[PDB]
RNA sequence: GAGU
DNA sequence: CCGCGTCAGACTCGTAGGATTATAGCATACGTG
DNA sequence: CACGTATGCTATAATGTGTGCAGTCTGACGCGG
């Protein structure tokens, strides 16, 4: 692909597959042109190490490497290990509708709630407000309400407002060890741009103020709306699944 | 032991994406082997349900 | 160490306390950074044989 | 005191008399930079040593030559500011002269053939800044010292590798700086090998037959001798008798006429030294006895002349009886024990499958090439070029010297080679650590860790650079002509600059350098890296060299240091410590004679430091006599305890001189957690510049030091009065004594205004004098971002209780009041820069025109006519900076837009939209633009409206320079002529300009006219040719990147308020994050009526044990009551005396207060201004572990009328009733870190998404999605979530269709799932299949 | 047992004895005249001087295998072209070859994005007066300073340089740590949003709507003759020839129907207006 | 570099 | 058994862009506007 | 015919690589001699 500036950006397994194809088509050359044995094993040699690094590259021997010194990415290693297919693109992915801040304390939230940034919920909830945009007959169609939300007009702060009531969304905490490090809330919306959330559960997040930050996720569907407000609302987990005690406790 | 009994598992999938990647790929292909989908990793993977 | 710090934090250190102190201190602090790997990989051997 | 300090004194509570002041804190860096670009003649250094290594080269035929002559730095093109404005580096051109020398073939070597001698370019070299940096590519960068291990020798052994046996193995390392490693060791059978740059194993008797050394040698070397002498027909043996120890004695022991041992009898002390005595040397012994012994040398008979026994070759009774019918009555056997002389190489030789050296130089080379024909020109090649050659083998000096003094040599400095003495030494001493004598070194012990600055490293790469062209000289000079080929011809400039560019760039120690505080800079320079290039690795290194080592006191600090996993790794210098000339870390104490401890200091190197035992500072001395108690604390071999007073050695300098410079800086530190501190230190230095510079109440001294030695303040160069103060700039005028002859004596210091820090911070210097003040050398005339009249203020100090409220002040979390938020003190600046790039693209140029399809009016408004903003515009996220086009090529539009273009007309221009605009929700005022054209594109408007500005204000800059420069010049001339003809006022009469006209007398004044005269007119031409360049400059078209044509830089300037979510700490390590600004209604206040501005949990005290933060507070409000009474005092205008009574008495309180503070000599209005800064709060310095004592801030509490609990009635303002008891309040000294909210929220709904796996790209900048992990997956299982978690992997990431449908289904309501299958499982299968795994889906 | 696939063929190729040059000669001679086994000798025996010609073109081209079998087959050239009558010696000969061989092997295949050798040789005398330039102006050569110095445009130079421009891998990582690389900043551009995807549907929808307002003659002629509810844009010919003869009539029925649109437009524009972002 |  | 090899080694967040070298000179040949 | 892209040939003799780094990590579990 172009880099914007005129440069270009290849993966390493085009680099790879050009060395293979050099090789193979001079054999093909020389055999052509009836070369002497040693020359024809020499290229045989020599198509079978390029060969192994296109497919394994540090496996056999030296890694065939960049001008960076670096050993280059050959395709096992695009499945293998950590930076592989498996562990890092499909058990694990990046996530639409979801979002981070700082986190803070909400002394005065309900166990069952937490405070929601409104310019993070105004995002988060984008296509929900075009669609009630719509609803309202305020938005004649998704260019304008689009354009109406960029200029934040007071009517669509009424339409948020009334979105996000009785919709639950995910408050999540690093490293995630157990399941109570996800949790669902009914948001609050608030002016200002942290989080706040609920100090009893501050325990099962092993969550203190010293900086802490927390994801966000909204749960799309009316499935996973229903997932997040019965299996996963704070106030439904409260107890330890390892041991039988109360998690949620004074502090 | 913990990691030998989850590379016994029939399904492959779940073995291939836990770890010994390039090994286990070369057992289940010589072995000729299907999976046909019961675990939850494998389906996570495929981006099914659960 | 032989000599233990006969002071206290309201008392002060002195330099030889505060040195003393400050091995075991960074020794528990390096535990956090470096050890939590080898813990969590258990997590995950776990995690996929369940 | 100096003029600075009569204007606001510290009050000291320190008591130790301070011998050593802390030296200049950025000395690592310039000292080895200025080592590296310092032309040394004979003993080489940096770029000198580097051509001397290489050069002089010749050709591979050895006819045609290259000889180093001399090099010169051109000074720099562009200044450092240009150069930063520009994003240019600031280097100078390296032009090095060099002489082309051929040998005739005819001749043996007539080298007076061809000689052409000439001057190269070959790359230019960064410059190091005045503080220690370098700007590379517009932007400040440091790099940070290395700490590695030192080339030389090293002992070490594995306690018990084979956990099996458990048998230790010792092993030698000879380290090089360059070259092949060469190792020693020892197996389980007590075999000795050798291995070089660790490949197979090989005996080590091998090499010495490399070295040329035959069998019987090489048991002369390492084997003792024991003689037997054959006479009549018994078997005599030479005895020695401190030999036969904790051994069984075989045979009945007997001499001349006494028994001494029975068989079978333990030879303890007593026999020996029975023997020794009565001066046995020859004893009768049993021909049986010889078996087993080890002959040393070779006996052939002299009779036949064949073998009777080889050397190293067990004897018998056969050969014993042969040996001696042949005429052999003496022989040499080794001697050998178990126990104390083990029998190594002899059994070594035993396995060694060489014979002679040429076998075993085959065997070497066999190793390290195998299956390659050896051939002995390849064999004797390549071990030569090993470790005895010149050019690939070089310990260095410092090699050279830690292994001479490792193997207890006496000679310091020699051969970077091995000579064959050095290598046997090494196994002999390897042997001595098997035998019991001797013992193994550490490697985390200092004296085995070499401090490596930049000079050095800088040295390095600039050889290697020299090796790339030196094998194209060598090369090209084969080929070449000998007549026609330039010297310049064959050398490359782009290989050097290319590896020099690489190291201050690609390198991991050439780093952003971190300003966002001065602090920041001046500890990041000070740092040491154990990573990087010829160092250990975050995944490579264990945790013995991480923690704490007994050699790092004084030298390193033991409580600075990041608690990631650069935890052991990165580390900051310890204060009095200093780089060794050889590149140890070493550390000042004062010499103790006879007890009485001199003012004479010597630094100690870590090996040093071990042999004398050195007290403690804290020890209390008898009034320059000796110690006061008999029993002194004192420490050596690296563990403490109590000696008596003469015994004592040395003793520490300072009591600050074992932590570091950022350490030293937390008051009350002795009170402290060292993990808690760890993190105070860390802390602040992150802590950003307020709008307003306060300093702090509570601080320790250090302050004063930092600010001024990291040279973001303006320093007076020379005393004098202030001629001119302004904004911008400082005139002082230098008094006549220090005011040098030659010149008019005005020092000029213009003072850099609002510009933009690596972190977006703002950088101001402002003027910290008064015009027509007075003004001491090496004073403060201007503070930096984050300073004080000279002291250093990252924060600022406020009046805080301790005490829980409402939960808003939960784990650490922080209640403040609105007050703080409305005087705007923690409010901060930020400059940030956009740029806008008009590319030349395939279809044609971008251009910047504010012509744009689809723009209001109201948004080009702002823009002028060549689409540029002006500068002052207030501007916020949406708006358009920059205007750009770019040109779109063809597009097939969907039959919908062909309808609609029909109805409507309005056909689309060529044109697209790629103008710069403002990032969503910054907002700021745009304070600078800046234009960048290339050499012959046509300019913009715009960009010709700021040449307008540069050259005109160019003009006045320089025209004031000299107009300035004229009037002190003239000033100068008018009393030289008073000294011989005074007429002052008939003088000034007629015009300045027919001035210089008039002379003197004959005498040295007349001539000090001439220089005066000579000076004036050079000034004159000078000022010609400076404005000419100005003008060229200005003028200057930009040279870009290729495809681009003109780029366009804005500066937006915003103002941050704190709110909550930002993140405050103190220097204790007590982080927290605003939870919530109150009301001042609200807040906790006194019964005087003054609310607190915030209010901290008290509840993150005693498990955190950082109690330097209460005694902090506590000493904060005493500080705070004392300036309360003399600004209550200032407001009633009492009188001068009253005052200064007061303050006397005040500043004298302490038990041993080491500063006095005699107000009698400052006269009335000294005091005035004095007391004037003192109101705000009187600012104390506790040192660290030197600092004020319980008893004493209670005693300033008494002062300030203020109680001896610290602890205040406080009522709740929202009740108006009290709180049940008394909270501790005062003032902690704050601070904002550069973790606001701002920068950290983040949401995102749908956006661009990933090339190849398509799921949405990660980071706020890239406006990414968060990562939903493993972990995070895992969560979703256990609760049984699954179609949020089918939701994640589908719709919300790859799915594409998925995402689509799901969207239009959300805008109608319906919350329905679509999904289908993440396009990175289908790119899981392809790549498989191009591995050429089949592997398919079976369908249903 | 060495298995480095270099050091094997260097061995092989050292058991084959170097020829004297009377016998190149005669087996030369043989060789023109087709004698399979002289041709292999001469081969064979002359590898030992393609491999000393390798060694030192390599350096930053390629592999020092690739080069030497490059290199071989510039040393077969060598011997099919090779003049035994002429009194020139074999070795200078076949350095020509070989060299030639190398170097132009080394110009197509040393890039990703293979460069032609006539863009490739004018941009490496650009190259060589760059460093002249620079070896007296101290500093680098500006593009128009090496312009000037060619006598050429300074479009000519850019265009060239920006060609030089080195390739950067995808997989290479950011900032030290290996972590996150450009593959992982880097958007599909081309891929549009669920948003746009939306906006699209939208519009694509309202225009049916609008078309429904219209007649039903006219809405046919605009669907059929645009594509839009067609399959192919039909000609005026086309939409006539189904319906009503008159082609004519189609240009009629269109152009009526675009005006009664911007009525709807006049009227209920409100809404359509804000389509022009 | 931020919280574990 | 020994020794060499291969395999694993927490989770989210951040920052910033980026590097190098060099391939002669000319004559003939093939494909598209 | 011209412009862009390609193939081609050259004659003193020259005839076996190296080059620039790697820094050593660790506890475990199998696999040829
Ligand atoms: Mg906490
Ligand atoms: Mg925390």
């Amino acid at each position: 692909v172009p880099l914007d500036g005129g440069r270009f950006a290849t993966s390493d397994l085009n680099d790879l597959y050009r060395r293979v194809i050099n090789r193979n088509n001079r054999l093909k050359r020389l055999l052509d042109l009836a070369a002497p044995d040693i020359i024809v094993r020499n290229e045989k040699r020599m198509l079978q190490e390029a060969v192994d690094a296109l497919l394994d590259n540090g496996r056999r021997g030296r890694a065939i490497t960049g001008s960076n010194k670096r050993p280059l990415k050959s395709l096992a290693d695009m499945i293998k290990g950590k930076q592989g297919r498996f562990r890092q693109n499909l058990l694990g992915k990046r996530v639409d509708y979801s979002g981070r801040s700082v986190i803070t304390v909400g002394p005065y939230l309900r166990l069952h709630q937490c405070g929601l940034p409104k310019k993070m919920a105004l995002e988060l909830f984008k296509p929900f407000i075009y669609g009630k945009l719509e609803l309202r007959g305020l938005a004649t169609t998704i260019k304008a309400a689009k354009k109406m939300v960029e200029r934040e007009e007071a009517v669509v702060w009424d339409i948020l407002d009334e979105v996000i009531r009785e919709h639950p969304v995910l408050l999540n905490r690093a490293p995630t060890l157990h399941r109570l490090g996800i949790q669902a809330f009914e948001p609050v919306l608030i002016e200002g741009k942290a989080i706040q959330l609920h100090p009893l559960v501050c325990a099962a997040y092993n969550a203190d103020f010293d900086g802490d930050q927390m994801a966000v996720h909204v749960p799309l569907t009316l499935e996973a709306q229903l997932e997040a407000r019965a299996l996963m609302m704070s106030t439904n987990n409260i107890l330890s699944p390892a041991n039988g005690e109360p998690i949620i406790v004074p502090s | 032991g913990i990691t030998k009994a989850s590379l016994a598992t029939e399904s492959f999938i779940s073995a291939a994406s836990f770890q010994e990647t390039t090994r286990v790929l070369t057992e289940a292909a010589v072995a000729g082997k299907r999976d046909e989908l019961r675990g939850l990793k494998e389906n996570v993977i495929v981006g099914r349900l659960i | 160490i032989e000599t233990p710090i006969t002071a206290n934090f309201r008392e002060g250190l002195n330099v030889l306390q505060y040195f003393i102190s400050t091995h075991g201190a960074r020794k528990g602090l390096a535990d956090t950074a470096l050890k939590t790997a080898n813990s969590g990989y258990l997590t995950r051997r776990l995690v996929d044989v369940a | 005191y100096s003029y600075t300090e009569k204007k606001r004194i510290r009050k000291d509570f320190g008591k130790r008399p301070q011998v050593l002041d802390v030296p200049y804190l950025l000395s690592i860096q310039l000292d080895s930079f200025q080592k590296f670009i310092e032309q040394d003649p004979e003993g080489q250094y940096g770029l000198e040593a580097a051509f001397r290594s290489v050069f002089p080269i010749q050709s591979y035929s050895g006819n045609s030559e290259l000889q180093y002559v001399s090099y010169r730095l051109g000074e720099p093109v562009f200044d450092v500011q240009e150069c930063q404005i520009r994003g240019v580096t600031y280097s100078a051109p390296l032009r090095v002269k060099l002489r082309l020398v051929i040998y005739e073939r005819e001749a043996p070597e007539g080298t007076v053939k061809d000689i052409k001698e000439q001057e190269v370019y070959m790359g230019e070299i960064p410059l190091m800044t005045d503080n220690g940096t370098f700007v590379i590519n517009g932007t400040e960068r440091v790099i940070v010292s290395q700490l590695h291990r030192s080339p030389g020798v090293f002992f070490d052994s594995d306690k018990g590798k084979t956990h099996s046996s458990g048998k230790v193995l010792y092993n030698a390392r000879i380290i090089p700086y360059r070259g092949s490693w060469l190792d020693f060791e020892f197996d389980p059978k007590d075999n000795l090998f050798v291995r070089i740059d660790r490949r197979r194993k090989l005996p080590a008797t091998i090499i010495l037959r490399a070295l040329n050394y035959t069998t019987e040698q090489i048991l002369d070397l390492f084997f003792e001798k024991v003689i037997f002498e054959i006479r009549d027909n018994k078997l005599q043996m030479e005895l020695v008798p401190e030999r036969l120890r904790g051994e069984t004695a075989s045979f009945d022991i007997e001499a001349n006429g006494k028994v001494y041992v029975e068989k079978g009898r333990r030879i303890t002390a007593r026999h020996i030294r029975q023997l020794e005595k009565d001066d046995v040397k020859l004893i009768e012994v049993p021909v049986e006895y010889i078996a087993g012994k080890v002959v040393a040398k070779d006996y052939i008979d002299e009779s036949t002349g064949e073998l009777i026994c080889a050397a190293n070759m067990e004897l018998s009774l056969d050969l014993l009886a042969k040996l001696s019918q042949s005429g052999h009555k003496r022989i040499e056997t080794l001697f050998t024990n178990d126990l104390d002389h083990g029998p190594y190489i002899s059994e070594t030789l035993r396995v060694d499958p060489t014979n002679d050296r040429l076998s075993a130089l085959v065997e070497i080379y066999r190793m390290m090439r195998p299956g390659e024909p050896p051939t002995r020109e390849a064999a004797e090649s390549l071990f030569e070029n090993l470790f005895f050659s010149e050019d690939r083998y070089d310990l260095s000096a410092v090699g050279r010297m830690k292994f001479n003094r490792s193997l207890l040599r006496e000679e310091i400095e020699g051969s970077g080679i091995l000579s064959k003495d050095d290598i046997i030494d090494v196994m002999k001493k390897l042997i001595d650590i098997r035998n019991g004598k001797g013992e193994v070194d550490d490697i985390d012990h200092l004296g085995n860790r070499r401090i490596r600055s930049v000079g050095e490293m800088a040295e390095n790469q600039f050889r290697v650079g020299l090796v790339r062209v030196e094998r194209a000289v060598k090369e090209r000079l084969s080929l070449g002509d000998l007549d026609t080929l330039m010297p310049q011809d064959m050398i490359n400039a782009k290989p050097i600059s290319a590896a020099v560019k690489e190291f201050f760039g690609s390198s991991q120690l050439s780093q952003f350098m971190d300003q966002n505080n001065p602090l920041s800079e001046i500890t990041h320079k000070r740092r040491i890296s154990a990573l990087g290039p010829g160092g250990l690795t975050r995944e490579r290194a264990g945790f013995e060299v991480r923690d704490v080592h007994p050699t790092h006191y004084g030298r390193v600090c033991p409580i600075e240091t990041p608690e990631g996993p650069n935890i052991g790794l990165i580390n900051s210098l310890s204060v009095y410590a200093q780089t060794n000339e050889y590149g140890f870390l070493e550390t000042p104490y004062r010499k103790v004679t006879d007890g009485v401890v001199t003012d004479e200091i010597h630094y100690l190197s870590a090996i040093e430091e071990g042999n004398y035992v050195i007290a403690q500072a804290n020890s209390n001395l008898d009034e320059e006599g000796h110690f006061v108690e008999d029993l002194v604390t004192c420490r050596s071999k690296g563990e403490s305890s109590l000696f008596s007073r003469d015994q004592v050695d040395y003793m520490d300098v300072s009591t600050q001189q074992v932590v570091s410079v950022g350490a030293s800086l937390i008051p009350f530190l002795e009170h402290d957690d060292a993990n808690r501190a760890l993190m105070g230190a860390n802390m602040q230095r992150q802590a950003v510049p307020t709008l307003r510079a306060d300093k702090p109440l509570v601080g320790t001294g250090m302050e004063r030091a930092v600010a001024v030695d990291s040279g973001v303040t303006a320093v007076a160069k020379r005393g004098g009065v202030v001629q001119y103060v302004d904004a911008s700039r400082i005139v002082i005028k230098v008094n006549e004594d220090e005011m040098y002859p030659g010149e008019a004596g005005i020092d000029i210091y213009n003072l850099t205004k609002y510009t933009r820090s690596n972190q977006n911070t703002c950088i101001n210097q402002m003027p910290c004098v008064s015009l027509g003040e007075p003004v001491e050398r090496g004073d403060v005339l201007a503070d930096g971002p984050s300073t004080d009249l000279g002291e250093l203020a990252l924060g600022q100090n406020m009046r805080v209780a301790f005490m829980p409220w409402n939960g808003y002040n939960f784990e650490d979390s922080i209640l403040v009041s609105e007050r703080v938020v409305q005087e705007d003190r923690f409010t901060t600046i930020h400059i940030q820069e956009l740029a806008c790039v008009s590319r030349d693209t395939k279809l044609g140029p971008e251009e910047i025109t504010a012509d744009i399809p689809n723009v209001g009016e109201a948004a080009l408004s702002k823009l002028d006519e060549s689409g540029i903003v002006y500068i002052g515009a207030e501007v916020t996220g949406g708006d358009i900076l920059v205007g750009k086009v770019t040109p779109k090529g063809e597009t097939q539009l969907t039959p919908e837009e062909k309808l609609l273009r029909a109805i409507f007309g309005e056909k689309a221009s060529d044109v697209k939209d790629s103008s710069l605009r403002v990032p969503n929700g910054v907002s700021g005022t745009v304070i600078d633009v800046q234009v960048f054209t290339r050499d012959g594109v046509e300019k913009d408007k715009r960009a010709l409206e700021i040449e307008e500005m540069q050259l005109k204000q160019a003009k006045k800059d320089l025209s004031e320079e000299l107009q300035i420069l004229e009037a002190g010049l003239f000033s100068r001339i008018r009393a030289v002529l008073v000294a011989g003809g005074v007429e002052a006022e008939k003088l000034d009469k007629l015009p300045r300009d027919r001035w210089l006209e008039l002379g003197l007398t004959d005498e040295e004044k007349q001539n000090q006219l001439e220089q005066l005269a000579e000076q004036y007119d050079e000034l004159k031409h000078e000022f010609e040719k400076k404005l000419e360049a100005k003008r060229r400059k200005i003028t200057q078209g930009d040279d870009l990147a290729p495809g681009v044509l003109k780029i366009v830089k804005v500066y937006l300037a915003v103002k941050r308020r704190i709110q909550p979510g930002d993140k405050m700490a103190g220097r204790h390590g007590n982080k927290g994050v605003i939870s919530k600004i109150n009301p001042i209604e609200d807040m906790p206040y006194d019964e005087n009526g003054t609310p607190v501005d915030i209010v901290l949990n008290p509840l993150g005290v005693p498990s955190r044990m950082n109690i330097g933060q209460i005694l902090e507070t506590h000493l904060g409000m005493a500080a705070k009551g004392i300036g309360d009474k003399i600004n209550a005092m200032l407001k009633q205008q009492q009188e001068v005396a009253k005052l200064r009574e007061f303050i006397q008495r005040a500043y004298d309180l302490g038990a041993d207060v080491r500063q006095k503070v005699d107000l009698s000599t400052f006269s009335d209005e000294e005091v005035m201004r004095l007391a004037e800064n003192l109101r705000k709060g009187m600012p104390i310095a506790t040192p660290v572990f030197d600092g004020a004592k319980e008893a004493e801030i209670k005693e300033l509490l008494k002062l300030g009328d203020l109680p001896t609990s610290g602890q205040i009635r406080l009522y709740d303002g929202r009740t108006g009733e009290q709180f049940e008891r008394p909270v501790t309040v005062g003032y902690m000294y704050m601070l904002k870190l550069n973790h606001l909210v701002d920068d950290k929220m983040h949401a995102r709904s749908t956006g661009s998404y990933s090339l190849v796996t398509q799921q949405p790209l990660g980071g706020k900048a890239q406006f990414g999605g968060q990562r939903f992990g493993e972990m995070e997956v895992w969560a979703l299982e256990a609760y049984g979530a699954a179609y949020t978690l089918q939701e994640m992997l589908t719709v919300k990431s790859d799915d594409v269709n998925g995402r689509t449908k799901m969207y239009k289904n959300i805008v109608d309501g319906n919350h329905q799932m679509e999904p289908g299958m993440p396009e990175s499982f289908n790119v899981l299968l392809k790549e498989i299949r191009s591995l050429g795994i089949n592997i398919e889906l079976e369908d249903e | 047992r060495v298995l480095d696939a270099t050091q094997l063929y260097l061995g092989e190729i050292g058991y084959s004895p170097l020829l004297t040059a009377e016998e190149e000669v005669y087996f030369a001679r043989r060789a023109l005249r087709g004698d399979v086994a002289s041709r292999r000798r001469m081969i064979e025996s002359n590898l030992r001087l393609v491999v000393k010609i390798a060694r030192r073109y390599g350096n930053r081209g390629l592999a020092l295998l690739d080069l030497i079998e490059e290199g071989n087959l510039g040393l077969i050239r060598a011997v099919e072209k090779f003049d035994p009558e002429r009194g020139f010696r074999f070795s200078t000969y076949a350095t020509w070859w070989i060299r030639q061989t190398i170097e132009r092997a080394i110009m197509n295949q040393t890039r990703t994005i293979r460069l032609p050798i006539h863009i490739v040789k004018e941009l490496n005398v650009y190259l060589r007066t760059a460093r002249e330039l620079s070896h007296k102006l101290d500093h680098e050569p500006s593009a128009e300073e090496i312009a000037e110095q060619l006598d050429k445009p300074v479009d000519d130079v850019s265009r060239m340089l920006r060609l030089n421009e080195r390739i950067t891998s995808v997989d290479t990582p950011l900032g030290g740590d290996s972590e996150k690389a450009l593959l992982d900043i880097l958007a599909d551009e081309k891929e549009n949003g669920p948003e746009d995807t939306t906006q699209d549907d939208d519009m694509k929808q309202s225009i049916v709507k609008w078309l429904f307002e219209l007649n039903a003659k006219q809405r046919e002629v605009l669907a059929r003759r645009f594509g839009l509810l067609g399959y192919e844009a039909a000609t005026l010919e086309d939409v006539g020839r189904e319906i009503g003869l008159t082609r004519e009539r189609v240009r009629q029925i269109q152009v009526e129907g675009l005006r009664r649109l911007r009525e709807i437009l006049q009227t209920q524009g409100l809404n359509i207006e804000a389509l022009f972002l």
